[PDB]
């Protein structure tokens, strides 16, 4: 019958993909060692002191 | 992506950015028409607004409510959370957990319960015993009103099924409305409102039937917002469990062979489940029971009529037996 | 790009925490959950770990089971007549630690 | 650039962190019993334990 040329227009109503919150990086020990450049194999050898017995 | 330091394969895997989309369409046309003879309009109709227009507007409003209810109840839910009437709170905590696990935002969540679910909340010993819930000024006992549980407020509705509750984020369901325009050839009609929806009213006299025809209509459309993979996670469905069904009235005697009796079946929660049970008669010759609850006993004798209702939780259908003595 | 890198680093940390060589796993009984956390405290104290700077990160299912637990739902069994585990679905502190709910780790851990 | 480390004891034992897992006593398939529409019909199964964990 009657044929009309109409555009196909795109909208955006605020329906975004659901993603979780990020909480882990704040709870973990970050950067106690920084001088990996200037060490062999990018390795820092943390020393744990000694204990003895009587 | 990830890779190793000092790795002699200095390649990078490019990431991709794909946008998705869905579509919202107008689909339905909700109307309410009437027709009046000239005699009725002259004599019988005394107040047109009170007798004709207001009932028509109310009918369209209730039709729109039922439209929204069919949208909410008919949405694709992968699974239903079964509310144990003795222990109701774990079901709602589970619903909140399912919404959280899908990363649905915690605000703009509406929980709409049926009458049976609200009554089960009130009857629950968790809210009723004033030591399992604090709340010394007991409200589930002195008012039969729970109100809030598991972090969500309760909205009591009679449009949805009594034994079912829905917890949905605001973005789950979309309604769209459109008021039809009064054309050039039409008599200049009015425009009314039903629950904030603008309805078009129109009147046309037909010489052939010597009468007047009225129409009060609107264009409607609805959508369930699903995710990119096709799942539905923004709304959660709960259904009240049923463990046994009973036929009200017990054993009964028919008035006569030509007589009929309309059976009603109620689960232990008290919901009217007669629209969901299958009816059978042990003695088909003596009595026959319709699939919709009607019982007709053609021959004198006794018949054992069984109502079988598959419960919401599945499994073997609950069977209720009644005895009919046809005279 | 920034969001992808942030989520990837969170996954990195989650794999670090989850993949650690845990000697024994303490099985939380969803009907009675508190003894599992008290047992975790006992195990960590018996190893002479300092009582400060401890973090408890639970999954979704663990927090839901804490909320469902009758130890926290019933106000006679826990005080807390406001009943934040019933009106809300929030159990926030038990066995001397504060609960942090995360979706990165496994739900039942 | 990123790196990570689990701090173990001098004997190799890890005592500075403890994991807890939630017990499961029964698993149920979402959808329960079903009948396929055709042979070509494919159904994805989700299994949930009694705690509602997708296992």
């Amino acid at each position: 019958a009657h044929i009309f040329v109409k555009p196909e227009l795109v909208a955006e109503i605020g329906v975004k993909q659901l993603q979780r919150e990020i909480v882990l990086p704040g709870l973990v020990w970050t950067n106690p060692l920084t001088d990996f450049g200037g060490s062999k194999n990018d390795t820092i050898t943390v020393r744990v002191p000694a204990i003895t017995t009587a | 992506n990830r890779r190793d330091l000092r790795d002699p394969d200095r390649t990078v895997i490019a990431s991709e950015l794909v946008e998705h989309s869905f579509g919202v369409t107008l689909d339905k046309h909700v109307y309410a028409a009437l027709k009046f003879t000239d005699e009725q309009r002259t004599l019988d109709i005394r107040d047109y607004t009170k007798q004709v227009l207001m009932p028509q507007v109310s009918a369209v409003a209730y039709e729109l409510e039922d439209y929204i209810a069919e949208l909410i109840e008919g949405a694709p839910y992968e699974e239903t959370i079964l509310i144990d009437p003795a222990d109701t709170v774990p079901a709602f905590i589970t619903a909140d957990q399912r919404m959280g696990e899908a990363n649905v935002p915690t605000d703009s969540r509406r929980l709409v319960v049926g009458s049976a679910v609200a009554a089960a909340l009130a009857k629950d010993k968790q809210f009723r015993h004033a030591d399992w819930s604090g709340d010394q000024a007991n409200a589930a006992l002195r008012e039969a009103h729970v109100g809030r549980l598991a972090g969500m407020n309760v909205i009591r509705s009679n449009a949805i099924a009594p034994d079912k509750a829905y917890l949905w984020h605001r973005t789950a369901f979309i309604l769209a409305y459109r008021t039809p325009v009064v054309p050039e050839g039409a008599k200049a009609g009015a425009s009314f409102s039903a629950n904030g929806v603008a309805l078009r009213w129109l009147a046309d006299y037909d010489y052939s039937q010597l009468g007047d025809r009225t129409l009060l209509d609107v264009f409607t459309g609805r959508k369930v917002v699903t995710e990119v993979d096709g799942s539905f996670v923004r709304a959660v469905e709960l259904q009240l469990q049923a463990s046994s069904i009973t036929i009200v009235g017990g054993a009964f005697a028919l008035a006569t062979t030509t007589g009929t009796k309309q059976l009603k079946v109620r689960d232990d929660n008290g919901t009217d489940v007669t629209a969901r049970c299958t009816f059978a008669s042990s003695a088909g010759t003596k009595a026959t029971v319709s699939a919709a609850g009607l019982v007709t006993g053609v021959a004198a004798g006794t018949a054992d009529i069984t109502a079988s209702y598959v419960p919401p939780q599945g499994g073997t259908a609950k069977t209720a037996t009644v005895t009919v003595t046809v005279p």
